[PDB]
């Protein structure tokens, strides 16, 4: 029983080893939008007689 | 180095928590010897093991 407790403690510290890290690479990314209409700014001014 | 110190401290706690769970590996007689100064028996064993 004493040996079982000693072997258990040793195995516990052997299992305390890291494997990897996982994360997300999202900094710098932004969401795009869509503009449906071209913003022209033209008006036509004509005289009453059309001259 | 910081890594060695951190590794030692974490391992020491893992061992101590294991040897005091269920029926303790260590007898009540030596726990009395290490507690005589007032410290907790679990803490005294950790100091002696180091």
């Amino acid at each position: 029983e004493d040996m079982a407790k000693i072997y258990g403690a040793v195995a516990a510290v052997s299992k305390n080893v890291n494997s990897s890290v996982t994360y997300e690479v999202k900094r710098g990314t932004h969401e795009l939008i869509k503009v449906p209409t071209i913003p022209h700014n033209l008006v036509l001014i004509q005289s009453d007689n059309g001259k | 180095t910081s890594g060695s110190i951190i590794n030692h401290a974490n391992n020491l706690n893992k061992v101590i928590n294991h040897v005091f769970a269920d029926k303790p590996l260590i007898s009540e007689t030596m726990l009395k010897i290490l507690t005589i100064d007032g410290t907790t028996g679990k803490d005294g064993y950790r100091n002696w093991l180091d």
